[PDB]
């Protein structure tokens, strides 16, 4: 089959500034009858379906933004995003169409670079409520930062926890280019009970050193 | 201009098979072609096959060969796709794909079905509150924990408070259950005068929770 290999996974671009996706082909896609290249993009954000952009490799599909463009040369193709607005933030997968089984890229995410923003981070401690139930959640909240990698580490009693938490992160804020990311400490309520201080270590390259958010039990 | 309306949610368990429907209306009724792509969490779109409605032609990516059965049917322009032999790893959203002439747009989408593959009951969340305890700003939230399939959606206030609001996506527990946390961010001066309310709704338990969350 027709592999297609991506690059780069991931991109940071400033807005209006040039982004540029990789995709190169296993094998040609070249048909000799017409010296089109059977490559297509896709354009995927949330709340819609994968969206075509460029067919035959350079062919913009109706209602595409003429800032975006395709090129192929041989095994390679490439997408260009002139001048990058915030709604063009999504996955991007190249296509090939020659043989009769399709095979897509494995994708590749665009965001906005923004400057460095440093984390504002919240601790929460277990809801009364959910004590009742012999198990305890611990919430930790990193707000409005940029980049997206940052290191939550959870201490009880200065134990680091490993293996016992579980995060997420939104996509990218239209308005700011920030994320935000929510860590989950789950616990036995006998455990919860027993150890006395519950702390959120936050690390990431906005912060000088790493910030500290904690709480006593029962305060 | 084209709508491909897909069948509903689906919840299978493992070893089982799933069957998901396209409708096409809007343009033609018999000879395109209709294909199936389908991403999982976490991963890339992935191509499953094609099948032409008018000859019943048919052509499955290699790793669906045996697995997969497309059929269709020219008379309600409905194209379906039969997955058996279920895992986890088919937990995904189906796409089908109707592939048009020259003159216009050269594809159409639908919207997608969800296909949850897994062991877990239907269930409805508990909802916490995360009580605001930072700068002129305070977070406050609500925890949307075990509940089974996905998803949910919370609100703030009826949908009328937008500015500062984060819902995250949701995480699998090892126990099969979903958990969610939605938060926002208000000025302090604020707790005091206004009242912050959590608007959940998990469809598939037909549970819909109100949750007040205030200063302990
Ligand atoms: C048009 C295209 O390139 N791709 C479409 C085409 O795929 C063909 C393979 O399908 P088959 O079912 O045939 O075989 C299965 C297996 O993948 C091989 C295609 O790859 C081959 O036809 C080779 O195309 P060309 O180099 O353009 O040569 C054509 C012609 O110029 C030549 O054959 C001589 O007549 C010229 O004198 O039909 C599929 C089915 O509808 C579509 O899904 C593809 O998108
Ligand atoms: O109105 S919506 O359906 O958007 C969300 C709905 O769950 C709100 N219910 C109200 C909450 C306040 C007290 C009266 C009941």
């Amino acid at each position: 089959d027709i592999q297609m290999t991506q690059s780069p996974d991931s991109l940071a671009v400033s807005l209006g500034e040039r982004a540029t996706i990789n995709c190169k082909s296993s094998q040609s896609v070249l048909s000799r009858a017409n010296n089109n290249y059977y490559v297509a993009w896709y354009q995927h954000k949330p709340g819609q379906p994968p969206k075509l952009l460029i067919y035959w490799a350079s062919t913009r599909e109706f209602g595409v933004p003429d800032r975006f463009s395709g090129s192929g040369s041989g095994t390679d193709f490439t997408l260009t995003i002139n001048s990058l607005q915030a709604e063009d933030v999504a996955v991007y997968y190249c296509q090939q169409y020659y043989t009769s089984r399709r095979t897509f890229g494995q994708g590749t995410k665009v965001e906005i670079k923004r400057t460095v923003a440093a984390p504002s981070v919240f601790i929460f401690p277990p809801s009364d409520e959910q004590l009742k139930s012999g198990t305890a959640s611990v919430v930790c909240l990193l707000n409005n930062f940029y980049p997206r990698e940052a290191k939550v580490q959870w201490k009880v009693d200065n134990a680091l926890q490993s293996g016992n938490s579980q995060e997420s992160v939104t996509e990218q804020d239209s308005k700011d280019s920030t994320y935000s990311l929510s860590s989950t400490l789950t616990l036995s309520k006998a455990d919860y009970e027993k150890h006395k201080v519950y702390a959120c270590e936050v690390t990431h390259q906005g912060l000088s050193s790493p910030v500290t958010k904690s709480f006593n039990r029962g305060e | 201009q084209v709508q491909l309306v897909q069948s509903g949610a689906e919840v299978r368990k493992p070893g089982a098979s799933v069957k998901v429907s396209c409708k096409a209306s809007g343009y033609s009724f018999t000879d395109y072609y209709m294909h199936w792509v389908r991403q999982a969490p976490g991963q890339g779109l992935e191509w499953m096959g094609w099948i032409n409605p008018k000859s019943g032609g048919t052509n499955y990516a290699q790793r669906f060969q045996g697995r997969v059965t497309m059929t269709g049917d020219t008379s309600i322009s409905a194209a379906y796709m039969d997955l058996a032999s279920l895992t986890s790893d088919d937990t995904a959203v189906y796409y089908c794909v109707k592939d048009c002439g020259s003159g216009g747009l050269r594809d159409f989408w639908g919207q997608g079905t969800t296909v949850t593959v897994s062991s877990a009951s239907t269930k409805g969340p508990s909802v916490f509150p995360l009580a605001p305890s930072s700068g002129g700003t305070a977070a406050l939230g609500c925890l949307v924990k075990d509940y089974f399939p996905e998803p949910v959606t919370v609100s703030w206030n009826s949908g009328a408070l937008t500015s500062g609001v984060h819902t995250f996506p949701a995480v699998l527990q090892s126990s099969g259950l979903y958990s969610l946390s939605s938060v926002v961010t208000v000025p302090s001066s604020s707790l005091g005068t206004q009242t912050y309310i959590c608007n959940v709704n998990h469809k598939p338990s037909n549970t819909k929770v109100d949750k007040k969350v205030e200063p302990k």
